[PDB]
């Protein structure tokens, strides 16, 4: 229905900040929750945030909470996702999702659709 | 085989306020789209990704999840022409309603 | 003015599994007329006169409301021609939502 | 956006029976919660009976429990109140009302909108 363009994101020393962004090409996502996940290698997908279709409510993963915040344009073409404080532990590959089923809480992970290839952002010791 | 349809299209406020008191609330997105009658569609962002249980506060061991029916709407096809069309059905939130998740980890 | 349109129209059983658990789940009414294209139109009985609260039970301190949202159709106009139609926009139930009571008595 | 029609009523001994019938003329009424009030004269508007959009949930006044029932066809054309076991205490204009508004439980009548003149049941001492 939609393809998720991603950018932003690199290599970081610990206690800096990225500033994911990923975008709503071919279509919108307006009316859409919206998620990140993240998953480093041979570990299981964590879920990261998760965002309203207005925007207004946002929830956050307990590792997350107080660092890194979501939010979204009206467009329905842009999510955000900026990461502030980084740690070694929020090494991995992001992917924003799609919230496409509702089988679960708006946290479980197996509601939400990656669509493309992630987004590496690498924190340093 | 095409045929011919006359454009003349053929309490509201009070509707919004039985919604706005949704467990499961929603705002409007304006979907618009100029080669496209109707110009402009009205569709609902959940306002939350809970619902909103007894204190007020939103429950996330619930979903909002918006309603999506499709509908009929006509686009200027050839793409420019402002004669020819067609009748295209598309889907589109009309609302949210609130509905139980099945696993719990 | 009059126009032409090429009546050529342009996973879902997956969303009724989501709206069966909403906690103001709806059936569907046939609401059909021939002299309408489309002929046949499903909307939204509200399965309850309250909402689902975790017992399963029906909670009549809430509302199970319909929500409706008009829609675009055809109505053939002259009542008998199969060519000429107009637009019309009808009011229909798309589905329910549960909204809380104003006054308790 | 339609009119309510109604047959049955009259004169009847207590302990009897009298099927009340409710017609939607001029439109439907499928996807509307129904319901029964009663009024005698110079009293209040009760409440009696209310009936789900699809006819599957149902409640009742706490006077008229354990014997009145309503019910509905699917086609949106019909509704039907039954008073079983008449006590004089359910002497009174019936009506029967669609919820137009939700501004209280499904018992409140002040969300109920007559159409008509109504339908007297009268029952003997
Ligand atoms: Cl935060
Ligand atoms: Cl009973």
């Amino acid at each position: 229905q939609v393809q998720l363009v991603q950018s932003g994101g690199g290599l970081v020393q610990a206690g800096g900040s990225l500033r994911l962004s990923c975008a709503a090409s071919g279509g919108t996502f307006a009316t859409s929750p919206m998620g990140w996940l993240r998953q480093a290698p041979g570990k299981g997908t964590e879920f990261v945030a998760a965002i309203s279709p207005s925007g207004g409510d946002r929830i956050y993963a307990d590792s997350v909470k107080g660092r890194f915040t979501i939010s979204r344009d009206n467009a329905g073409n842009f999510i955000y996702l900026q990461m502030n404080s980084l740690k070694p532990e929020d090494t991995a590959v992001y992917y924003c999702a799609v919230r496409r089923r509702f089988d679960g809480t708006s946290y479980y992970t197996g509601d939400y659709d990656s669509w493309g290839q992630g987004t590496l952002v690498t924190v340093s010791s | 085989r095409t045929v011919m349809v006359n454009l003349n299209i053929h309490n509201p406020k009070r509707s919004s306020d039985y919604y706005d008191r949704s467990t499961s609330p929603w705002n409007l997105h304006r979907n618009e789209d100029p080669e496209r009658y109707p110009s402009v569609i009205w569709e609902a962002k959940c306002r939350h990704l809970g619902c909103i249980n007894a204190d007020g506060n939103v429950d996330y061991h619930m979903n909002s999840v918006p309603i999506q029916q499709e509908i009929l709407v006509l686009r200027r096809e050839p793409p420019h022409s402002p004669n020819s069309f067609r009748l295209e059905k598309i889907l589109v939130s009309v609302g949210c309603t609130c509905v139980t998740p099945i696993v719990h980890h």
